[PDB]
Order: structure tokens, then C-alpha cells, then sequence
């Protein structure tokens, strides 16, 4: 309680998702942008926290609250844009005779501030009179000893909490979440969205030989004609979709209304029929 | 999977401390969540739980009992060994140590009993003289012979014919308590006449607690 | 503590419940309730823990449930391999309670007889002055035996009395008879014939 | 419980597109009619005034 961890996590795929197939997370309050479009979004710096608090203390963790553990043994600022994650602990984290392997604050002096660890344990203090901590009744200790034991239901059993500390900070962002990677359709005209560079036309087999860093290629009139798939390492070809312009025809219309069609630039294939120049 | 197998010496003097020990093996007792208990169960009695253990050091016990039950692990060799003073005639049970994997599975694989029978006498030399299978076993059906293992006083002691073969056909049955205060079993195996006369049968009596193993046969008899 | 129906009965086919009562609970709101099962001579195996789960390895037939404070066990479809003992037990606030037992007797099965077998004594025995002959019967379904071991005299036991259910594979009560035959006497007696009365059929 | 505001929507929304839906929200992946599921809940968030 008193001693939340933090592991911080930077330039690493965050795929969400898995966390749905875990233990019943019936927790995931995410005070935030989006629960559901949350994969679709990179971040910059996720602080990821974590403590285990009693059952009717759950409540407290959300941006703004009053309490014991609300403020003076982890308080949340009014901006966290984030997602918060508990499940049921009992399970493992309740013993007989009480699991005092848990200690969380009690008395503290002024409210706590945004984000800080109170990692030392001072005796509190009292009035006219310079209590050392010994035995004092007039002073007590900071800490106190949860007991998580398996005989109370739905409110005293241990929850072991995890947020996400989402900054969303203007800078370069590190952490991305996945994507995914359908099946490729080559030769077939269709969009392609290859790492950001988005266009249409016809997938194909390459023979250039790239560069090991070389990712995107280019042409002599600012195009992109071939890049790599980020999946397997092969040189592709971007020719786009077939277009052309087209020409009727017509004999005029006071001698009939038959007409002949002309697509200029196709082999009449991309469509009696006659190949011309 | 999951083997909880005990040792130690069942029969002791009386007002000692026990060494009864529990070999686990087929998983690591550092999991979050887990320990080894020990429940007791007396003949004709329910269970009862005595102590337990966990991940972290801690040493749980029974409130009744706090002064003499004393628990250890040695998960360095993987020997959950407890302890107890002040052995009274009461305590005569087969005490079972118990995988707790987790708060909802309470002692979900047991161990096997190992039968603690102390109150007032020691081991006694067990007389082993198998039943001749004369013509009187031999007319009436099958010649069922056995090994009259009698004056003994502990309880557990396992027999089996033609041990490593002959899974079946032995009866072993409970032994009767007479006004000696001793044991005795008559185990005899359903082998029928078609081929003993010829062969050797043994019963293998393994009376541990008084370390003698003698295995002796017999040969058909005339009334 | 937790207080468990002594003996419940149970006719194949049909479907019985088990009664784990409060008893003073100490217990609390009762979250954890586990189910074992203790066969005569065997180790107790965890048949159902988490009533609303049920562990691997266990059939259909155990199911259990708590209404309000009240633990039952469910088990439907009784078979002759399902005499046994079973215990709830529960974490309490100092200690971990196992309940009391609960024997299952399924009826229904014929009156097996009880085949007579007396042993002779090899001569290895009445050399150092130890005739214990023995006339080991088995193979009975009510239990209740009465050895009349006589020498045309009067029938005595004397030690034959030993209260075995020995609930085998074959679920059929066995017995153990042994004889105080005094090794003077053993010149005197004849034969000894043995003579076992079963429940029902005296003769 | 006089003024309210709706949650996500599966569909985008185009110019002048009344969206009066209010049953279960793409359950795909898992039933989620009745009971609610992952990243699955009644589009109906009811605002506080305080």
C-alpha cells in the first residue's frame, strides 16, 4: 500500500486485449479517452502502478475521491487519463489467521500530494510533549496491518489494483499499439496502407534489391513504386490501378446512333474488340 | 503429478517429541498461494486440522494446540517436517500431509496415512508361520494359504504374495485386537489348486517398526 | 464447527443431498466450501471444492450449493463404488474446520453367503505349542456373523468378535475369526469343525 | 436522470443522423445481450448535476 511499485514501460507494443482474457477484471474503469478505441492509440510514457487495497477501498482509486487510502497513501490527480484495473484476490492473498504481509498508512499528517510515495515511517506526532514512538499512547505508528483473512465476503477481501499512467504528452511517442496485418492480395488492384504510406494500385513481384535499412522506394517523378512487406522481408512492386481516358465514337447524329468506344492506354484487357497504338 | 508421501518412525515412546516428515515432490512450494498442512484423523473419528504453512515462513496452527505443534520447511531438500511434544495416549491417529494450492482448493491432493500408535507398549517380534494348504484347503474349493504374522503391536504392516507379481487373490483384511494387546493377520491369497505344489509362496511380511522381513513357505501337510 | 448427517441412504438410481449446517458459523459469509471423500482403507481425495466449480477429474454427478448458509452436496446417479464418508470443510476465523462424517449406505443388493474356510494348522506351530487355527470367512453383504466354533461342545468364540466392515472392491462385508485353541487341548479335540451362522439364513 | 448523454457507437455519424439506438453495443466476439461483456455496455452514460 504504502510501497506501491512502479514499473515504467517505454518502446514496447501494448496490445490491451490480452488483459480480456485474464481473470475476470470486473474493474476496468478506464476514467479516459476510450475503453473500446484504446489499441488504436500510441502512447508517449505509461507509468504503470500497482497495490492491493480491501474491497469497499476500490471506489477511492478514481480521479478525486475522499477516504483513508484516497489521501495519504496513494492519491490520483483530477487529470488521469488512464484506465484502472482491479480483480478479486482472495484467492491467493488471504491466509488463516489474517495475511499481515499488507501494511498501509493511517496517520499522516497533511493530505497526500499528486503522486508521491511515502516510503519512510516516522512515528506521528502529538502536543506538548516530544514523543520519541517507544510505547506512547498519546502518539501511534504510521502503519497498521491489514487482515486478509478468507471468513469476509464481497468488501474485506484483498483487490489487487494496476493502473496505467497515461501521459499523452506532445513528444515522440514510444509505446504504439499493434495493428493488424491482413493477407496479401498481389496482383489485384487495392489499397495498401504499409507502414503510414497509404495509396491504391496493383501488388506485385519486384526484383530490385533494396538496402537493409532501405524501407519505402521511390522513382524519378516523386512516386512510390515498390516497397517492402514489413511482415516477411520481399521487395515488392506499386504500379497503380489501371486508369485511362476514354474517346467515343460517333458518326453524327443524323446519320445514326451507333457508337465505337476507344480506351486510350489499355490492352484490352483491363476492361468486336481490336488492340490499337 | 502431485506426490505426498510420509516417513518418520510411527512407533515412539510416549511423551516425546515426533519427527513425522513429508516428502513432497512434483512442484515447487515458492508458488503465491501455496503450502503443506497436516490434518489428523482418529479411528472412527472425522478430520481435524493441526497446522499449516505457506510461501512466505508463515506458520499457521491450531488454537487449541500452540505450545508443542511446531512446523518447518526444508524446500532446500523438499521435507516438510513437523514436530510435537508432549505425546499423550490420545493422539493415536494416521496423520495425512495435504497440498493447499490455493484459498479455494482446500487440500485438494492428500498424502497416503502413516498410523501413530503410542500409548503404553513397544515393538513386539512378529511370529511368521504360513497355513499349510493340506487336503482339507485343497477338497474344499480353493487351497488358500497364509501366513499367520501374529504378537505384534503395531498396526501397519503390509503382505503380499509373491511380491512384485500376484497383484490380486490376497485378502489382507484388519487385524483383530485380542486380550494381549497385539495384532495378528491370516491374509491368504485365492490362488487355486492348479499349480502350488511345485512352487514357493511367500507372504513378505514388512513389519517396519520392528525391522524384520522373513519370508518362509510351506509344504502340504497330512491330517 | 460443522455438523454432518450421520448415516444417509440412497437407492441406485436415484439422486441424495448432504446437509452442512451453520452450528454456531463462525465461519462469516462461508465463501470456501470443499467436499472430500474417504473410502474404508484409502486416502480422503478432494471431490468438490468451489461448489459453483468443480475440480479435474470428477464426473458430472457431484454438483453442490449454498442457498443461504447451508452447504449441500448433490450426487446424482448411485452406484455400488460410492460408499464412502465425505466431509465439508471450511476456513473459520482461527483455524480450519473439517466437520463431522456422513456415511452413504446404497441398498439394493442381493444377500450374498459367507464361504466357510478352515485353515489346518501346518506342523511348524504345534511343535512350539501355538495352535492358532483359523476359519477366515468373507464375502457377505448384511455384516452380521456369529462363529460357532465346538468341537461337538459347546460353541465358543473367544477373540472371534472383531467389528471389520473391510469394504472391498466387491463392497461385500468381510469378517476375521481367530481361536484361542489351547495348545494342551489340541490332542484332545478332533477336528474342531467350524460353523458360521449369517443374518437371515441362521442355519 | 431529465438531461443524459450516450456513450460510443459502433457506426460513425454522418451530418444530421439521429441516433436514438439504444440496445446492446457490438457484441461480436461474445454474447452480450443481457449481460454486459468486454468492451461491450448500454450506450446510455447519465450525467451528474451537482
Amino acid at each position: 500500500v504504502y510501497a506501491w511499485n512502479r514499473k515504467r514501460i517505454s518502446n514496447c507494443v501494448a496490445d490491451y486485449s490480452v488483459l480480456y482474457n485474464l481473470a475476470p477484471f470486473f474493474t476496468f474503469k478506464c476514467y479516459g479517452v476510450s475503453p473500446t478505441k484504446l489499441n488504436d492509440l500510441c502512447f508517449t510514457n505509461v507509468y504503470a502502478d500497482s497495490f492491493v487495497i480491501r474491497g469497499d477501498e476500490v471506489r477511492q482509486i478514481a480521479p478525486g475521491q475522499t477516504g483513508n487510502i484516497a489521501d495519504y497513501n496513494y492519491k490520483l490527480p483530477d487529470d488521469f487519463t488512464g484506465c484502472v484495473i482491479a480483480w478479486n484476490s482472495n484467492k491467493l492473498d488471504s491466509k488463516v489467521s489474517g495475511n499481515y504481509n499488507y501494511l498501509y498508512r493511517l496517520f499522516r499528517k497533511s493530505n497526500l500530494k499528486p503522486f508521491e510515495r511515502d516510503i519512510s515511517t516516522e512515528i506521528y506526532q502529538a502536543g506538548n510533549k516530544p514523543c520519541n514512538g517507544v510505547a506512547g499512547f498519546n502518539c501511534y505508528f504510521p502503519l497498521r496491518s491489514y487482515s486478509f483473512r478468507p471468513t469476509y465476503g464481497v468488501g474485506h477481501q484483498p483487490y489487487r489494483v494496476v493502473v496505467l499512467s497515461f501521459e499523452l504528452l506532445h513528444a515522440p511517442a514510444t509505446v504504439c499499439g499493434p495493428k493488424k496485418s491482413t493477407n496479401l492480395v498481389k496482383n489485384k488492384c487495392v489499397n495498401f496502407n504499409f507502414n503510414g504510406l497509404k495509396g491504391t494500385g496493383v501488388l506485385t513481384e519486384s526484383n530490385k534489391k533494396f538496402l537493409p535499412f532501405q524501407q519505402f522506394g521511390r522513382d524519378i517523378a516523386d512516386t512510390t513504386d515498390a516497397v517492402r512487406d514489413p511482415q516477411t522481408l520481399e521487395i515488392l512492386d506499386i504500379t497503380p490501378c489501371s486508369f485511362g481516358g476514354v474517346s467515343v465514337i460517333t458518326p453524327g447524329t443524323n446519320t445514326s446512333n451507333q457508337v465505337a468506344v476507344l480506351y486510350q492506354g489499355v490492352n484490352c484487357t483491363e476492361v468486336n474488340v481490336f488492340q490499337t497504338r | 503429478q502431485v506426490t505426498l508421501r510420509e516417513s518418520g518412525p510411527t512407533l515412539v515412546k510416549p511423551k516425546q517429541t515426533l519427527t513425522l516428515t513429508c516428502t513432497f515432490s512434483g512442484f515447487s512450494l515458492s508458488t503465491p498461494g501455496g503450502g503443506v498442512g497436516w490434518i489428523r484423523q482418529p479411528p472412527g473419528k472425522a478430520l481435524e486440522w493441526l497446522a499449516l504453512i505457506y510461501w512466505d515462513d508463515d506458520k499457521r496452527y491450531s488454537p487449541s494446540l500452540k505450545s508443542s505443534l511446531t512446523i518447518t520447511k526444508d524446500t532446500s531438500k523438499n521435507q516438510v517436517v513437523l514436530t510435537m511434544t508432549n505425546m499423550d495416549p490420545v493422539d493415536t491417529a494416521t496423520y495425512y500431509c495435504a497440498r493447499l494450492t490455493a484459498a479455494d482448493t482446500i487440500f485438494d491432493c492428500w498424502g497416503q496415512g502413516t498410523l501413530v500408535t503410542v500409548s503404553s507398549a513397544s515393538t513386539k517380534g512378529p511370529s511368521v508361520f504360513p497355513l499349510a494348504p493340506s487336503s482339507k484347503s485343497t477338497s474344499g474349493g480353493t487351497a488358500a494359504l497364509g501366513c499367520l504374522v501374529k504378537d505384534y503391536f503395531p498396526e501397519p504392516v503390509t503382505v503380499s504374495w509373491n511380491s512384485g507379481a500376484l497383484t490380486s487373490g490376497v485378502h489382507t483384511f484388519p487385524a483383530v485386537l485380542q486380550s494381549s494387546g497385539l495384532y495378528s493377520l491370516s491374509s491368504v491369497v485365492t490362488v487355486p489348486s492348479s499349480s502350488l505344489g511345485t512352487q514357493t509362496y511367500i507372504c513378505n511380511v514388512n513389519h517396519k517398526p520392528s525391522n524384520t522381513k522373513v519370508d518362509k513357505r510351506v509344504e502340504p501337510k497330512s491330517c | 464447527a460443522l455438523t454432518q448427517p450421520a448415516s444417509v441412504s440412497g437407492s441406485p438410481g436415484l439422486s441424495i443431498t448432504i446437509s452442512c449446517t451453520a452450528t454456531s458459523s463462525d465461519v462469516g459469509a462461508y465463501n470456501y466450501v470443499s467436499w472430500y471423500q474417504q473410502h474404508p482403507g484409502q486416502a480422503p481425495k478432494l471431490m468438490i471444492y468451489d461448489v459453483s466449480k468443480r475440480p479435474s477429474g470428477v464426473s458430472n454427478r457431484f454438483s453442490g450449493s449454498k442457498s443461504a448458509n447451508t452447504a449441500s452436496l448433490t450426487i446424482s446417479g448411485l452406484q455400488a463404488e460410492d460408499e464412502a464418508d465425505y466431509y465439508c470443510s471450511s476456513y473459520t476465523t482461527t483455524s480450519v474446520v473439517f466437520g463431522g462424517g456422513t456415511k452413504l449406505t446404497v441398498l439394493g443388493q442381493p444377500k450374498a453367503a459367507p464361504s466357510v474356510t478352515l485353515f489346518p494348522p501346518s506342523s511348524e506351530e504345534l511343535q512350539a505349542n501355538k495352535a492358532t487355527l483359523v476359519c477366515l470367512i468373507s464375502d457377505f453383504y448384511p455384516g452380521a456373523v456369529t462363529v460357532a466354533w465346538k468341537a461337538d461342545s459347546s460353541p465358543v468364540k473367544a477373540g472371534v468378535e472383531t467389528t471389520t466392515p473391510s469394504k472391498q472392491s466387491n463392497n461385500k462385508y468381510a469378517a476375521s475369526s481367530y481361536l484361542s485353541l489351547t495348545p494342551e487341548q489340541w490332542k484332545s479335540h478332533r477336528s474342531y469343525s467350524c460353523q458360521v451362522t449369517h443374518e437371515g439364513s441362521t442355519v
